[PDB]
RNA sequence: CCCGCAGAAGAAGCACCGGCUAACUCCGUGCCAGCAGCCGCGGUAAUACGGAGGGUGCAAGCGUUAAUCGGAAUUACUGGGCGUAAAGCGCACGCAGGCGGUUUGUUAAGUCAGAUGUGAAAUCCCCGGGCUCAACCUGGGAACUGCAUCUGAUACUGGCAA
RNA sequence: UAGCUAGUAGGUGGGGUAACGGCUCACCUAGGCGACGAUCCCUAGCUGGUCUGAGAGGAUGACCAGCCACACUGGAACUGA
C-alpha cells in the first residue's frame, strides 16, 4: 500500500488462536474421567483409539488420547491432561500424561519411559 | 582439480501408454575456488548418468566472479524466476552464511565469507541461477573506476 | 501531472542508457542542473548543456564504456510521497562505496562522500550505481 | 526571548476567549512521512477582538479557566 | 534531612557500598539525589578501595546535609590518608 | 560433566586421531581407526552439509574435553572478540589450563593434564589454580606444586611430550618445571587439518 | 580458606536413530497392538510399532507440555502484491486530505551543523579490576536513536511577494 | 460504539484552597468537544527495561529501581509540616 493508506490504516497483525484453548495457557490441567471408551480414526488408518471424555477444573469438556499399551482408567479417575492433538482423531486435541495422579504408567516399557511414567527398572 | 558439488537429484517423471517413465535429474556446480563458478543441469535414467551429465554441462558453462579477498565486493542482488536472493559481504571468520544451493555455488566459487538470504521461492535450480547472475552483476572497483574514468583510489 | 522533475530526469537517463541513445534531452531547472553537475563530475555522464533562455532545454550525453551503460541503476529515494533527510553520520553508502548517493546538502548538491567530508547532512536526492 | 507559539483562529464565540488551532510537522514514527496534526489550544483573548481565521501569536502562562492555559500576545495578521 | 550514607549493593558476604545523598526517608537502596563515590569493605590490597568525591560531599555539607557515621569515618581516613 | 568412555570411539568416528591416548604406541594397534565404532562401521556414510559441521564440532569439542554449553560459550565470547571468531574461539580453546599444561608437557593426554590441574597439583603465577577451564593469560609461569613434582605421571608425560612437536608460544623447562606462556597461538600455529569456519557456521544456523 | 588422613575409594542419566535431523540391524506383532511435529507409517521380511544389541545428541541433567519472538518477505516502514493464483470500486464529479511546473527576492518552520540543559541509578556494549576461573560484583567510558532552547547554513521542501 | 456535554464552555462578581482554577455559588452569554476518532464498550497498572530479532520491529513488563493506586467492601473527615 502506499504511505498514506498506511498512515491511514495501518498493517494488521493476525491475533492466533490456541490449538488447546480448554488448557488456558497452563501446560497441565487436571481433569476427570466423565467417560472412557475407544473410537476410531480417520481413513486411511484403521485401528481403536483410546480417549476419554474429561471434565476439567475450568469446567471444560473435552477429549483426551491416552497414549501407551493399555490403561486403567474408569470413570471418575482423576487424570492430569496436557496439550499436543492426535492427528487421525476428529477433535482430539489433548494428551493424558502417563503416571501422573491416575494416569499410571504404562506396564512393561523400556524405551522412553519419561513419556509413559515408567520407573527406571532395576539393572 | 575443479571443486565439484552435487546439490539436488530430483526424481521427475513423464507419462506414456504403456504407464510412467521414471527419470533423474542431477544439479552441480563446478568451482575452482577463486572466483570461477559454473552450474550444470543434466538429466538421465539413471543418477550417476544424470550426475555426469551435469558435471559435463558444468564445466563448459562458468563465468568469471571477481572476488575481493575470498568475500565479495558490494551487496547484491540476485534475481531469477521465483527466487530472489540477497548477498553482502562480511569480515573474515563470518563464514559462509546462507541456503543450501548458495551454500554450494559460494563455497565451489570460492568465496569464503558471506552473508545471504534466499526470499520467494526456494526451488534449487532458482537459486542456483539466481546466485550466478547476481555474482556476474557483482562489480569490483577496478573496472567501476575504469568505466567511470577515473581511478581506484578515486573511487574510494 | 508531472508532480517530480527530479524523478522525469533520473527516468529520462535511465530509458536513455537502456535504449543505447547518445543524449537525452529534457526541460531544465537549477536543481536538475546541479545534479548534472555532480553526475558530470563523478563521470556518469560525459557533458550537459541547457540552450535556451525562454524554455531552457538541457541536453545529457550519456556514456557507455564496453558496449555496455555506465550508469547501471540510478534510484530517486527522497521522492515528494516521502521525502527522506539524512544527518551526517546516517548518510548512506552506495554499491558499500563504490556508488554514490547525490545528497542535496545546506551548501549545494553534492555527494554523499563530499557531504561526509563537509560535515553535513541532507536531503538524499538520489542512488547512482 | 519566551517561549511561544503562532496558530490560526477557529472560533471566537467565547466571552474574552478564542479557540487557537496550532499545526505541528511531525514525521511519522514508523512510515517516515512529515504528517500534519493539529492541536486545539483554549486562548485566553482581553478584550476580544481577534476573529475566525486569523494568525495570532500565543503564549502559555498560569491557568485561568478550567481549559484556558495559553493567553495571546500580538496579532500577526488580520483576516 | 538530605542524608550522605552508603547504600549496600554487590553480592552476598561481599558488600560493596555507594556513597549516596538521599533523603533519609528513602529505603536504603531506594532514590538517591547523586553518587558521590564507593567503600569495598572487602577491598584487596593495590585496588582503590575506597573513593569519595570530597568537592561534592563539601558542597551538601554547605547545603545543610547529615553526613552517617560509617560516611564521616571514611572522608576522616581518607583526608588523612 | 566428563566424557567417561571409551576415548578410541571417538577418534574411530571422527576418522583421525585426537591424542585420547598417551602415545606410547600407535594407536593403529589399539583400534581399528579406519572403522567407525558399532556393528555397521564398514557402512560408507553418505554425510550431509549438517553432518560436516556436527562432526567438526564434536571432533574439537572432544579434543579438548570441552561439553556442549561450554564450548557454546565460547564460540559467543569468540564472536565476541574483535577479529576473526574462528581463530578467536581456537585461541580461547587453546588458553584452557588444562590444555595449557597438556601442551607444556605434564599430562601424557588432555585427560591427564586436567587431572593434574584438577588436583591442585598445578601453580599459576604462584597461586595453585584447580579449575581445569581456567584461561592462561600471556606470560603467566604454568608450575608444578613440590609435593606433585615427584608423581612418575609427570616425568613419563614430559618425555612422552619431548617427542612431539614443542608449541613455540611456550617454554618449559623439566627440571624447575614451569612454563613461560609467551604469546596466544595463533590459528597458523595449531594443527591445519582442524577446520572450524564448519563450528562458525553450525552454530550461526 | 590452608594442612594432614585412607582408599577408586561415597557419585550417570535422559531423549532419539524413515526424511526433515546426527545416528542402524535382528526378533515379536500383523492396518491389530500401537507411533505421530508434518509428510505419513503398521495388511507375514517394519531402519517409522514394541523388545534387544549397536549407535547418536545432551549431560546432573534430559524430554514433553504451556507461552513469546524468529524462521514468516506470512501485514512487506526497512521489505509484498492486484490480466488469469486473493485482490482495480460499474463509471464519473468532487469538498476535506495527499502531491505539485518555472525564475528572482525574502523568511528560517521542516531540514542540517554546533553548543548548552536534561534524557535517574542499575541492565545492554567497550576498556579494565576483584572473588582459585566463570556465573557474580565493580571502576571508567560509550550509549540512552529523544526533547527544549541558543547560534549559524538555507541547497531542497513550506510560508510570503513578485 | 457517531454524535457527546447543562457547571456543561466562557465572562463577571462573591466564597474556598497553601496555591491558579467551575474548585464552589448567583447572574449573564450559547457555547465546548468530535472523523487528526469525541462518547460508549472490552481488556490493562505505567516506565527504566526483559525476551526474541541482522536490524527495523514484534511480545512482555516476573526479580531489581522510579512513579501511581489500594489496605475486608462503601463513605467521611480529625490530629498532623
Ligand atoms: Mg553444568
Ligand atoms: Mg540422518
Ligand atoms: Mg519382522
Ligand atoms: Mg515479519
Ligand atoms: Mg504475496
Ligand atoms: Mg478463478
Ligand atoms: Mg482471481
Ligand atoms: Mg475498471
Ligand atoms: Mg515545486
Ligand atoms: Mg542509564
Ligand atoms: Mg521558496
Ligand atoms: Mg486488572
Ligand atoms: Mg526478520
Ligand atoms: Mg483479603
Ligand atoms: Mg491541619
Amino acid at each position: 500500500a502506499t504511505v498514506n493508506q498506511l498512515v491511514r490504516k495501518p498493517r494488521a497483525r493476525k491475533v492466533a488462536k490456541s490449538n488447546v484453548p480448554a488448557l488456558e495457557a497452563c501446560p497441565q490441567k487436571r481433569g476427570v474421567c466423565t467417560r472412557v471408551y475407544t473410537t476410531t480414526p480417520k481413513k486411511p488408518n484403521s485401528a481403536l483409539r483410546k480417549v476419554c471424555r474429561v471434565r476439567l477444573t475450568n469446567g471444560f469438556e473435552v477429549t483426551s488420547y491416552i497414549g501407551g499399551e493399555g490403561h486403567n482408567l474408569q470413570e471418575h479417575s482423576v487424570i492430569l491432561i496436557r496439550g499436543g492433538r492426535v492427528k487421525d482423531l476428529p477433535g482430539v486435541r489433548y494428551h493424558t500424561v502417563r503416571g501422573a495422579l491416575d494416569c499410571s504408567g504404562v506396564k512393561d516399557r523400556k524405551q522412553a519411559r519419561s513419556k509413559y511414567g515408567v520407573k527406571r527398572p532395576k539393572a | 582439480e575443479l571443486q565439484e558439488k552435487l546439490i539436488a537429484v530430483n526424481r521427475v517423471s513423464k507419462t506414456v501408454k504403456g504407464g510412467r517413465i521414471f527419470s533423474f535429474t542431477a544439479l552441480t556446480v563446478v568451482g575452482d575456488g577463486n572466483g570461477r563458478v559454473g552450474f550444470g543441469y543434466g538429466k538421465a535414467r539413471e543418477v550417476p548418468a544424470a550426475i555426469q551429465k551435469a558435471m559435463e554441462k558444468a564445466r563448459r558453462n562458468m563465468i568469471n566472479v571477481a572476488l575481493n579477498n575470498g568475500t565479495l565486493q558490494h551487496p547484491v542482488k540476485g534475481v531469477h524466476t521465483g527466487s530472489r536472493v540477497f548477498m553482502q559481504p562480511a569480515s573474515e571468520g563470518t563464514g559462509i552464511i546462507a541456503g543450501g544451493a548458495m551454500r554450494a555455488v559460494l563455497e565451489v566459487a570460492g568465496v569464503h565469507n558471506v552473508l545471504a538470504k534466499a526470499y520467494g521461492s526456494t526451488n534449487p535450480i532458482n537459486v542456483v541461477r539466481a546466485t550466478i547472475d547476481g555474482l556476474e552483476n557483482m562489480n569490483s572497483p577496478e573496472m567501476v573506476a575504469a568505466k567511470r574514468g577515473k581511478s581506484v583510489e578515486e573511487i574510494l | 501531472s508531472m508532480q517530480d522533475p527530479i524523478a522525469d530526469m533520473l527516468t529520462r537517463i535511465r530509458n536513455g542508457q537502456a535504449a543505447n541513445k547518445a543524449a537525452v534531452t529534457m526541460p531544465s531547472s537549477k536543481l536538475k542542473v546541479a545534479i548534472a553537475n555532480v553526475l558530470k563530475e563523478e563521470g556518469f555522464i560525459e557533458d550537459f548543456k541547457v540552450e535556451g533562455d525562454t524554455k531552457p532545454e538541457l541536453e545529457l550525453t550519456l556514456k557507455y564504456f564496453q558496449g555496455k551503460a555506465v550508469v547501471e541503476s540510478i534510484q530517486r529515494v527522497s521522492r515528494p510521497g516521502l521525502r527522506i533527510y539524512k544527518r551526517k553520520d546516517e548518510l548512506p553508502k552506495v554499491m558499500a562505496g563504490l556508488g554514490i548517493a547525490v545528497v542535496s546538502t545546506s551548501k549545494g548538491v553534492m555527494t554523499d562522500r563530499a557531504a561526509r567530508q563537509a560535515g553535513l547532512g541532507g536531503e538524499i536526492i538520489c542512488y547512482v550505481a | 526571548k519566551i517561549r511561544t507559539l503562532q496558530g490560526r483562529v477557529v472560533s471566537d464565540k467565547m466571552e474574552k476567549s478564542i479557540v487557537v488551532a496550532i499545526e505541528r510537522f511531525v514525521k511519522h514514527p514508523i512510515y517516515g512521512k512529515f504528517i500534519k496534526r493539529t492541536t486545539k489550544l483554549h486562548v485566553h483573548d482581553e478584550n476580544n477582538e481577534c476573529g475566525i481565521g486569523d494568525v495570532v501569536e500565543i503564549r502559555e502562562c498560569r491557568p485561568l479557566s478550567k481549559t484556558k492555559s495559553w493567553t495571546l500576545v500580538r496579532v500577526v495578521e488580520k483576516a | 534531612m538530605v542524608t550522605i550514607r552508603l547504600a549496600r549493593h554487590g553480592a552476598k558476604k561481599r558488600p560493596f557500598y555507594q556513597v549516596v545523598v538521599a533523603d533519609s526517608r528513602n529505603a536504603r537502596n531506594g532514590r538517591f539525589i547523586e553518587r558521590v563515590g564507593f567503600f569495598n569493605p572487602i577491598a584487596s590490597e593495590k585496588e582503590e578501595g575506597t573513593r569519595l568525591d570530597l568537592d561534592r560531599i563539601a558542597h551538601w555539607v554547605g547545603q545543610g546535609a547529615t553526613i552517617s557515621d560509617r560516611v564521616a569515618a571514611l572522608i576522616k581516613e581518607v583526608n588523612k590518608a | 560433566a566428563r566424557y567417561l568412555g571409551p576415548k578410541l570411539k571417538l577418534s574411530r568416528r571422527e576418522g583421525t586421531d585426537l591424542f585420547l591416548k598417551s602415545g606410547v604406541r600407535a594407536i593403529d594397534t589399539k583400534c581399528k581407526i579406519e572403522q567407525a565404532p558399532g556393528q555397521h562401521g564398514a557402512r560408507k556414510p553418505r554425510l550431509s552439509d549438517y553432518g560436516v559441521q556436527l562432526r567438526e564440532k564434536q571432533k574439537v569439542r572432544r579434543i579438548y574435553g570441552v561439553l556442549e554449553r561450554q564450548f557454546r560459550n565460547y564460540y559467543k565470547e569468540a564472536a565476541r572478540l574483535k577479529g576473526n571468531t574462528g581463530e578467536n574461539l581456537l585461541a580461547l580453546l587453546e588458553g584452557r589450563l588444562d590444555n595449557v599444561v597438556y601442551r607444556m608437557g605434564f599430562g601424557a593426554t588432555r585427560a591427564e593434564a586436567r587431572q593434574l590441574v584438577s588436583h591442585k597439583a598445578i601453580m599459576v603465577n604462584g597461586r595453585v589454580v584447580n579449575i581445569a577451564s581456567y584461561q592462561v593469560s600471556p606470560n603467566d609461569v604454568v608450575s608444578i606444586r613440590e609435593k606433585a613434582k615427584k608423581q612418575s605421571r609427570v616425568k613419563a608425560a614430559l618425555e612422552l611430550a619431548e617427542q612431539r612437536e614443542k608449541p613455540t608460544w611456550l617454554e618449559v623447562d623439566a627440571g624447575k618445571m614451569e612454563g613461560t606462556f609467551k604469546r596466544k597461538p595463533e590459528r597458523s600455529d595449531l594443527s591445519a587439518d582442524i577446520n572450524e569456519h564448519l563450528i562458525v557456521e553450525l552454530y550461526s544456523k
